[PDB]
RNA sequence: UGGGAGAGGUA
DNA sequence: ACCACAACGAGTTACCTCTCCAAGTGTCAAATTTACCCAATTTTATTCAATA
DNA sequence: TATTGAATAAAATTGGGTAAATTTGACACTATAATGGGTTCGCTCGTTGTGGT
């Protein structure tokens, strides 16, 4: 039968429970010692018996391999010290836990953050660019930054050189936010994928 | 929906001798247990699984008391007030609506209270074939002998219990044999042993000689009072309302049979035959043979005799070491007294 | 009950042959720690240890602990049977030690015996019955008939005889069955005792 | 569980 | 009778860390086990009288 | 007044056999033509047997 990691762990204190989060694993800080447990995962131990006291479990409950024998990770002794980072792996196809969907939402939002930064300095150089062929164009200071930056791309004035580059900056503006979500939905499709863990 | 209370009437159903309502009250009570360790707050919760459906719903029980302890049972007569004075003062009937949840821990305490409430069921079970029966020579294997009991079985997973002093004297049991005994009167609530199986008492003798002889099966020939030292000598009263038979020829038998049977039976223990009388002083001087009689003094209060005995008969009057008077003063009441 | 996981765990290590294991937790026991509840439980029932151990062929040295046990309680309990009370002080001491040594090898006779086998049932002492077979269509089982349940051979008891005539010469078969051999059964039956003692006290000691 | 290689290190 | 080749064996001790190491399925003759019978043979408690 | 040796009957054992199940091992799956393999060195020094003008 297939393992599981799970809190849900037979014939152990409740001290040692205290420890370890509601989907099985140590919380990031707890200062764990010698003995203790780390991440909760269970055994399927095998049937290999008849007797009317499995029977009636089985019935109760629908733990179909009531006796399990657990497996857990333990801290090796003498060894101590807080917990510093979980690193979550799974494989295609088995929804993962509750704690994996954290620790993906806390890695989203990193990589989000740090996108998010990259495209706020990209379109402040491309906006630069665009204000350095307006001033290369035509004289206009006063009425480009009295209006915010954001917003450049309505100011227009008559149809040449200068209009073309600034609708050509526009596409390339527009592109460029395509680029950008397109890096978005890359790097959350890589770290939504399963692990090509081993065999 | 529980295919699972289905399998319990059918598919996982008991031996044949157990009810199916002590089923339905074992698990119960296991799933009371199994809410009632899990919540944190002290709760008795009580839970009605009701008989058809399977599921149910979790019922924090209250008794109607004027404590101060125990505020998740504690109710009051104004809050019996609520059912307006229809019950009892302490029945633990609830007024509540809870939930169920399942987990690995509630998993093993409910397999420890249900091979508990099995155990004490199969102990009913050999509760009723005892009390089915009430007291007759039975015969069984000894397979696990202890220092103060020698355990047994009767067949169908039931044990019985030799005890060590109402045994033999000259018992040696190795494990594997099969041994006779009688079950008498034994504990229906005793949570260990409970078949309580003799071989050295008068209840023994009488019980073997019952199955040994027709006459005392149909009730022809009848024995009154039992004398024992088990081993070696016994005396046992027999009186006949009968008149054809000759009784102590007929409990002899056919050259020393049916007395040499139940001495070989019991492990050549010298039973004595002696006559059952109703009067005191002609039973007793009937009950002393084979000892010589001079005069016999009496008396009432005290409840003894005292016998004259020419010299002689006074070794085998005796017995060893007081073993005739002892066993005849166990026989017929009245202890003895020497005289000259 | 208890004890012959204490059995189990007086081998070697054996290698395992499964997926994932190592459970690595305190759930039943250690394999050192029984050890020391039998050494707990040695100033008390040490008899039943010893004979269960030279019973099932563990540490094949508490056989002669279990040999000088037995002759001790029959030293102490042989003033209750008339044909070895009267004899003298060192040929007291050998015939209890010759019939201790054989009612020990009778309490060690099982089916693992080096001849003592059943020679139809293999040990089973559990054949199967042909024709209920069919009549029943089921597969059923009975009692070896050659064994008669057992699966074994017993030892007979006279094999103590012929060894303690070659030193009481003048101990017939009657007086033999009439007041020896009630010793003899009273050695194994102890022996039972003991093991059933110290099973008691060790299960009392690893609660 | 526990075996074998290879690499580096300590006295 | 008196010299140049292959191959074996040897190279301290102990400890530490790491990485890496298809599918039953049907069929057929011969050998083998297996459940049972049984005569002999041993074992073991019981009997008879003869001393104790 | 017991206790014990000769005799003894019933039950357990044992060696041998024996007719009948049953297990063991081996097979069995089919056509263009096709026709001789990939390993190993600077990796020192003593001994000993085996073969050689
Ligand atoms: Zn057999």
């Amino acid at each position: 039968g297939p393992e599981e990691i799970t809190a849900d762990i037979p014939n152990v204190g409740e001290a040692a429970l205290s420890k370890l989060d509601e989907s099985g694993i140590v919380y990031i800080g707890a200062e764990v010692t010698g003995g203790d447990i780390l991440v909760g995962k269970v055994t399927p131990k095998g049937e290999t018996q008849l007797t009317p006291e499995e029977k009636l479990l089985r019935a109760i409950f629908g733990e179909k391999a009531s006796d399990v024998k657990d497996s857990s990770l333990r801290v090796p002794n003498g060894v101590s010290g807080t917990v510093i980072d979980v690193q979550v792996f799974t494989r295609d196809g088995v929804e993962k836990d509750k704690r994996a969907l954290e620790i993906e939402e806390m890695q989203l939002k990193q990589a989000k953050k740090d996108l998010s930064e990259e495209l706020q300095i990209l379109e402040a150089g491309l906006f630069s660019r665009i204000r350095a062929v307006l001033v290369a164009g035509g004289v206009e200071a006063e009425k480009l930054d009295k209006l915010p930056r954001d917003r450049w791309l309505e100011l227009g004035l008559t149809d040449e050189e200068k209009q073309n580059q600034l609708e050509q900056l526009a596409e390339q503006y527009d592109e460029l936010k395509h680029e950008f979500e397109k890096k978005l939905e890359a790097k959350r499709r890589k770290i939504t994928q399963g692990d090509d863990l081993a065999p | 929906m529980n295919k699972e209370i289905l399998a319990v009437v059918e598919a996982v159903s008991n031996e044949k001798a157990l009810p199916r309502e002590k089923i339905f009250e074992a698990l119960e009570s296991a799933l009371a247990t199994a809410t009632k360790k899990k919540y944190e707050q002290e709760i008795d919760v009580r839970v009605q699984i009701d008989r058809k459906s399977g599921d149910f719903d979790t019922f924090r029980r209250w008794l109607v008391v004027d404590e101060v302890t125990q505020p998740t049972k504690e109710i009051t007569l104004e809050a019996a007030r609520y059912e307006d004075e229809s019950l009892n003062l302490g029945d633990y009937v609830e007024d509540q609506i809870e939930s169920v949840t399942f987990d690995r821990i509630t998993t093993q305490t409910a397999k420890q209270v249900i091979v508990q409430k099995v155990r004490e069921a199969e102990r009913a079970m050999v509760v009723d074939q005892f009390r089915e029966h009430e007291g007759e020579i039975i015969t069984g294997v000894v397979k696990k002998v202890n220092r103060d009991n020698i355990s047994l079985d009767l067949g169908n997973n039931a044990e019985a219990v030799i005890l060590r002093e109402d045994m033999l004297p000259r018992e040696n049991f190795r494990p594997g044999d099969r041994v006779r005994g009688v079950l008498y009167s034994v504990r229906p609530e005793a949570r260990g042993a409970q078949l309580f199986v003799t071989r050295s008492k008068p209840e023994m003798l009488i019980e073997l000689f019952r199955i040994e002889v027709p006459e005392i099966g149909e009730e022809v020939i009848e024995i009154k009072a039992a004398a024992r030292d088990p081993g070696s000598r016994a005396k046992i009263a027999v009186k006949t309302n009968d008149k054809r038979i000759d009784p102590v020829g007929a409990c002899v038998g056919m050259r020393g049979a049916r007395v040499q049977a139940v001495s070989t039976e019991l492990g050549g223990e010298r039973i004595d035959i002696v006559l059952w009388d109703d009067n005191p002083a002609q039973f007793v001087i009937n009950a002393m043979a084979p000892a010589d009689v001079a005069s016999i003094v009496v008396d009432e209060d005290k409840h003894t005799m005292d016998i004259a005995v020419e010299a002689g008969n006074l070794a085998q009057a005796i017995g060893r070491n007081g073993q005739n008077v002892r066993l005849a003063s166990q026989l017929s009441g009245w202890e003895l007294n020497v005289m000259t | 009950m208890r004890l012959e996981s204490v059995a189990k765990f007086h081998s070697p290590k054996s290698p395992m042959m499964s997926d994932s294991p190592r459970a690595t937790a305190s759930d039943s026991l250690s394999g050192t720690d029984v050890m020391a509840a039998m050494g707990m439980a040695q100033s008390q029932a040490g008899f039943g240890m010893a004979a269960f151990c030279g019973k099932h062929e563990l540490s094949q040295n508490d056989k002669q602990k279990a040999i000088n046990y037995l002759m001790q309680f029959a030293h102490k309990v042989s003033g209750k049977y008339r044909g070895v009370a009267k004899l003298e002080g060192n040929t007291k001491a050998k015939v209890l030690q010759v019939l201790a040594t054989f009612a020990y090898a009778d309490y060690c006779r099982s089916a693992a015996t080096p001849g003592a086998r059943c020679r139809d049932c293999h040990g089973t002492g559990r054949a199967v019955d042909i024709a209920k077979t069919e009549l029943w269509g089921r597969v059923v089982e009975k009692e070896c008939g050659r064994c008669k349940g057992v699966g074994y051979s017993r030892m007979p008891a006279s094999a103590a005889y012929r060894a303690v005539t070659m030193l009481i010469p003048n101990l017939t078969q009657p007086t033999w069955s009439r007041t020896v051999k009630p010793l003899y059964d009273a050695l194994v039956v102890q022996c039972h005792k003991e093991e059933s003692i110290a099973d008691n006290i060790l299960n009392a000691v690893t609660r």
